[PDB]
C-alpha cells in the first residue's frame, strides 16, 4: 500500500478495498490488524479520511496527466457520485491544492492552465533550441563515427 | 460594475468566467506616442510657414 | 507509425490495436506515461491522446532509408530558405 | 617619425640613454582566422528567437 | 571524465606556429605536441602547449617515436616557469584521427590519467570551432558488442584570459566586426546559422546514406538520438500556435510601425530645418 | 478611360494636380460601375484638396462622392451636409440621402421632380437614376449589419418586398455585390451572416502595418533624399 501511494498511476477505491479491507481493518492471526482503521467511530472517520486521501491522489494523477476529463469519467475513476466528485474537486480548487475549471454545462474538467501566446512561443523556441543542440551533438558523434571506421 | 470578470448568456444560462487579458500597455504607450507625434507634426505645420 | 504530424491517437484506434476495452486505454496510456516511455498528454472529451514521445527506438535499414530521404527533404528546404534570404538581402548582407 | 615619444620614457631616459624602435606586429591569416574563434558565435545563436517574455518587457519599456 | 575543454588562444597560435615551422622545413603530415593546463571541477582549461618530436610511418601505422625524456624536460622547464600548469593531454594538427592515436594517448596517460586529445585543425573552416577534444574510454558496451579503446568525445570551447584577450583584440583590430547588434551583422549571422544548419543536415544525410548502403555500421545508438531530434520538430501549422504566432508578429509590427512613424517625423523635421536654413542663407546673401 | 488605363500619372506631381486627376478618375470609375474604386479615389481627392482654396472643387467632389456612396450602400456622413460652404450646394443631395435611407421611393421621386434638372446640370442624373433603381441595396446592407440569422420572410417584410423569393434573389445579388457577407441556407430559408473572427490573430493587421511602415520609410527616404544641401 505504501508503494501504491507513491506510484504515479490511479488506484481505484473499489479495487483497493477489495484487496486490502480484510488485511487493514480486521486482520488475522498472521495479520495483526491495527486499531487505526477499526470499526469504532474514530475508525470510520479515519476510513473516510483514507478514502478522501485516495481520491485526492487520483485527482492529482489526473491533473498531472489528463487535460480534459469528463465529469462522468472523473467520478467513475474516483469512485464517487457525479455531484460528490464535483463538490470534492471544487473544494480542492478553492483551497488552491490543484488547478481545475469545472465546466458544468458540458461536464468538462479541463486541467491545463491558459496558454498565453508568450508561453506557447517560448515552448516552441525551447523545442527549437533543443533540436539545434541535439543536431550539433549528433553531428559531433557522426564525425567521430566516420573518423573511427576509416 | 467591474466585479468578478465574466459574461452571462441568457440563451441557455451560464456564468462564463475568463482571465481578463491585462491590456497590453505597449499599445497604450504606442497610441500616446502617436498622439504626441501628431501634435509634433502640427508644430512643424506651424513651422515651414516661413518656407 | 504515425506521420509525426497527426500525432493525436484516437481512442478507438488504440483500443483496436492493443485489444483493450474502451475504458482500458486510459489506464494503459497512463501507465505508459508513468513508467517513462511517453511524454505526452491524454484527453478524454475528444477521446484522443496527445503524443509527445521521448523514448527512442531501434531502427531498420528501411527505416533508416525513410529517415534519410526525410532529412534530404529537410535539408533541401533549409537550403532553399537560405538562398532566398541571401538573395533578398544581398545589399544588407556585407 | 610617424610615432611619438612618451613623457614617461622621456623622463626615464628616452632619446638620452635609450631609443625606442617602432614595434610592428607580424600577423598572418591562419593566425588571424584562428583568433576570430575566441568569439565566433555558433550558427544556433543566429537562429535563437530570444525569449518572448523579456522581449515583450523590453519592447514595452 | 571531462565535461568540457577550454583551449585558450595561445594554444591555437602555438599549434599554428608548430605546424608552419615543421611544414616549412621538410614535409610532415599532422603535428603532435603536449597540452598543458589546469583542472577546474570538471572543465579542463588548456593554456600552453609545447612541441614534442614525433616521427611516424603512415604505411605501417604502428611505427611512431615520441620523446619521453624530451617531454619530461620540457614539462620541467615549464613547471619552473609556471607550476600551475600540469600535463592534461596532447594535440595533433591532423584533421582526422589516426590509427596510432590510441598508443599515443596511452603514452600521454602515462603522464596524466585524464588525457584529452584536442585536434587543432590548422585549416580555416568558416563553419565550426577549430578544436575537438577526445578522450579514451574502455567499456563493455552493454549492447553485446565487442569493446575497444575508441575515443569518446568531450565538448570543446575556446576561451581566453585577460592578457590573451588583450593580445587578441590588438591583433584583430583591423578585421574585427563591431560589437553590437547592427542589423547588417544580425542578418548576416542569421544567414550564417542557416548555412551551418544546412551543413550539419548534409553531414547527417551523408552518414545516413552510408549506413543505409552499409558502408558504415548501424550504430543502434546515437541513431535514436537523431530519431529524438526528428520527434522534437516544432510541428508548425497547428491552429493554436498559428494564432499565437500571428498575435506575436502583429504585436512586433505595431512597435515597428510606431518606430517608422517616429523616424519619418524626425526626417521631415530635419528636412524642414535644412530647407529653412538654406532659404535664410540665400536671403541673407543679398 | 482608355487614356487613363494606358497613360501613367507621375507619382511626383503636384497635390492639386493629383486631386484633379483623382476627381476625374473617380467620375470615370463611378460611371463605369467600379463603385468601390470610385469612392476610394474621390475620398483621396477630397483629402488632397488644397486646404481651403478651391470651394467649387470641394462642392463637386462632395456631390459625386455622396452619389457614389449612396449607390454603394453606405449612408454618407452628415458633417459634409452641415458644412457652411457646401450646405446650399448639397441640399438636394441631402434630400436624396434622406429619401434613400428612409427607403421611401415616393420621396425619391418627388426629390427628383424638384431638383432633377439641377442633378442633370451637375452631371449626375444617370447615377441618381441608378440609385433610384438600386435603393434596396442600402436596406439590405442595414439588415446585414443589424441581423445575423434573419429569416427570409422577415427580411422580405422589413425591406417591403412583395414575396420571400424576391428577397432571396436580392440577398444573393447583394452577397456578390460586396454589400453583404452572408450565406443563405435555402434548406430552412434564413440568411446566416458570416461569424466574425478575431482579426488581430489573423494576418490583416500585419498587412496594414506593412503598408503604413512602407509609407513611413518612403517618406523618410524622400525627405532625406533632397535635403537641399547648399554648394559650399
Amino acid at each position: 500500500l505504501l508503494k501504491l501511494f507513491t506510484t504515479m498511476e490511479l488506484m481505484r477505491w473499489s479495487t483497493l478495498v477489495e484487496d486490502y479491507g480484510m488485511e487493514l481493518r480486521k486482520g488475522s492471526l498472521e495479520s495483526p490488524a491495527t486499531d487505526v482503521f477499526g470499526s469504532t467511530e474514530e475508525g470510520e472517520k479515519r476510513w473516510k479520511d483514507l478514502k478522501n486521501r485516495v481520491v485526492e491522489h487520483n485527482i492529482r494523477i489526473m491533473a498531472k496527466y489528463y487535460t480534459r476529463i469528463t465529469m462522468k469519467r472523473m467520478a467513475q475513476l474516483l469512485d464517487l457520485s457525479v455531484d460528490e466528485s464535483e463538490a470534492f474537486l471544487s473544494n480542492l480548487v478553492v483551497n488552491k491544492t490543484i488547478f481545475a475549471k469545472v465546466d458544468r454545462l458540458a461536464g468538462i474538467i479541463n486541467f491545463q492552465r491558459p496558454k498565453d501566446p508568450n508561453n506557447l512561443l517560448n515552448d516552441w523556441s525551447q523545442k527549437l533550441n533543443s533540436l539545434m543542440s541535439l543536431v550539433n551533438k549528433t553531428t559531433h558523434l557522426i564525425a567521430k563515427e566516420e573518423m573511427i571506421h576509416n | 460594475d467591474k466585479k468578478f470578470h465574466g459574461i452571462l448568456d441568457q440563451g441557455e444560462g451560464v456564468l462564463i468566467i475568463f482571465d481578463e487579458p491585462p491590456v497590453d500597455k505597449t499599445y497604450e504607450a504606442a497610441l500616446e506616442t502617436i498622439q504626441n507625434m501628431s501634435k509634433v507634426v502640427d508644430s512643424l505645420y506651424n513651422k515651414a510657414k516661413k518656407l | 507509425t504515425r506521420p509525426a504530424n497527426h500525432r493525436q491517437l484516437t481512442f478507438e484506434e488504440i483500443a483496436k490495436s492493443a485489444k483493450i476495452t474502451v475504458n482500458e486505454v486510459e489506464l494503459l496510456v497512463m501507465k505508459a506515461l508513468s513508467v517513462g516511455l511517453v511524454k505526452g498528454s491524454i484527453d478524454e472529451v475528444d477521446k484522443r491522446v496527445h503524443m509527445t514521445w521521448v523514448q527512442p527506438r531501434v531502427l531498420d535499414l528501411q527505416q533508416i532509408k525513410g529517415m534519410k530521404d526525410r532529412l534530404e527533404f529537410w535539408c533541401t528546404d533549409v537550403k532553399s530558405m537560405e538562398m532566398l534570404v541571401e538573395h533578398q538581402a544581398h545589399d544588407i548582407l556585407t | 617619425h610617424l610615432n611619438k615619444p612618451s613623457i614617461q620614457a622621456l623622463i626615464h631616459g628616452l632619446n638620452r640613454h635609450y631609443y625606442s624602435i617602432t614595434i610592428n606586429y607580424r600577423k598572418n591569416e591562419l593566425e588571424q582566422k584562428m583568433l576570430l574563434n575566441l568569439h565566433k558565435k555558433s550558427w544556433m545563436e543566429g537562429l535563437t528567437l530570444q525569449d518572448y517574455s523579456e522581449h515583450c518587457k523590453h519592447n514595452e519599456s | 571524465a571531462v565535461q568540457k575543454v577550454v583551449v585558450h588562444p595561445l594554444v591555437l597560435l602555438s599549434v599554428v606556429d608548430h605546424f608552419n615551422r615543421i611544414g616549412k622545413v621538410g614535409n610532415q603530415k599532422r603535428v603532435v605536441g603536449v597540452l598543458l593546463g589546469s583542472w577546474q571541477k570538471k572543465v579542463l582549461d588548456v593554456s600552453n602547449s609545447f612541441a614534442v618530436p614525433f616521427d611516424e610511418d603512415d604505411k605501417d601505422d604502428s611505427v611512431w617515436f615520441l620523446d619521453h625524456d624530451y617531454l619530461e624536460n620540457m614539462y620541467g622547464m615549464f613547471k619552473k616557469v609556471n607550476a600551475r600548469e600540469r600535463i592534461v593531454g596532447w594535440y595533433h594538427t591532423g584533421p582526422k584521427l589516426h590509427k596510432n592515436d590510441i598508443a599515443i594517448n596511452e603514452l600521454m596517460k602515462r603522464y596524466c590519467p585524464n588525457s584529452v586529445l584536442v585536434i587543432i585543425d590548422v585549416k580555416p573552416k568558416d563553419l565550426g570551432l577549430p578544436t575537438e577534444a577526445y578522450i579514451s574510454v574502455e567499456e563493455v558496451h552493454d549492447d553485446g558488442t565487442p569493446t575497444s579503446k575508441t575515443f569518446e568525445h568531450v565538448t570543446s570551447e575556446i576561451g581566453a584570459e585577460e592578457a590573451e584577450e588583450v593580445g587578441v583584440e590588438h591583433l584583430l583590430r583591423d578585421i574585427k566586426d563591431t560589437t553590437v547588434g547592427t542589423l547588417s551583422q544580425r542578418i548576416t549571422n542569421q544567414v550564417h546559422g542557416l548555412k551551418g544548419l544546412n551543413s550539419k543536415l548534409l553531414d547527417i544525410r551523408s552518414y545516413l546514406e552510408k549506413v543505409a548502403t552499409g558502408k558504415l555500421p548501424i550504430n543502434h545508438q546515437i541513431i535514436y538520438q537523431l530519431q529524438d531530434v526528428f520527434n522534437l520538430l516544432p510541428d508548425v501549422s497547428l491552429q493554436e500556435f498559428v494564432k499565437a504566432f500571428y498575435l506575436k508578429t502583429n504585436d512586433q509590427m505595431v512597435v515597428v510601425y510606431l518606430a517608422s512613424l517616429i523616424r519619418s517625423v524626425v526626417a521631415l523635421h530635419n528636412l524642414i530645418n535644412n530647407k529653412i536654413a538654406n532659404r535664410d542663407a540665400e536671403k541673407k546673401e543679398g | 478611360e482608355k487614356l487613363v488605363s494606358k497613360s501613367v500619372f507621375p507619382e511626383q506631381a503636384n497635390n492639386n494636380e493629383w486631386a484633379r486627376y483623382l476627381y476625374y478618375t473617380g467620375r470615370i470609375k463611378a460611371i463605369q460601375l467600379e463603385y468601390s474604386e470610385a469612392r476610394r479615389t474621390m475620398t483621396n481627392a477630397l483629402r488632397k484638396a488644397p486646404q481651403h482654396t478651391a470651394v467649387g472643387f470641394k462642392q463637386t467632389v462632395h456631390k459625386l462622392l455622396i452619389v457614389v456612396e449612396l449607390l454603394l450602400g453606405e449612408i454618407p456622413d452628415r458633417l459634409q451636409f452641415r458644412q457652411p460652404s457646401l450646405k446650399r450646394s448639397l441640399m438636394p443631395y441631402f434630400l436624396l440621402t434622406q429619401a434613400v435611407r428612409t427607403g421611401n421611393l415616393a420621396k425619391f421621386n418627388q426629390v427628383l421632380d424638384q431638383f432633377g434638372e439641377k442633378f442633370q446640370a451637375d452631371g449626375t442624373y444617370t447615377l441618381i437614376i441608378r440609385l433610384r433603381h438600386n435603393v434596396i441595396k442600402t436596406g439590405v446592407r442595414m439588415i446585414s449589419l443589424s441581423y445575423s440569422r434573419i429569416s427570409l420572410a422577415d427580411i422580405a417584410q422589413k425591406l417591403q418586398l412583395d414575396s420571400p423569393e424576391d428577397a432571396e434573389f436580392i440577398v444573393a445579388k447583394a452577397i456578390r455585390d460586396g454589400v453583404i457577407e452572408a450565406s443563405i441556407n435555402h434548406e430552412k430559408g434564413y440568411v446566416q451572416s458570416k461569424e466574425m473572427i478575431d482579426i488581430y490573430s489573423t494576418r490583416e493587421p500585419q498587412l496594414a502595418f506593412h503598408q503604413r511602415i512602407s509609407f513611413c520609410l518612403d517618406i523618410h527616404n524622400m525627405s532625406v533624399k533632397a535635403m537641399r544641401f547648399p554648394p559650399k
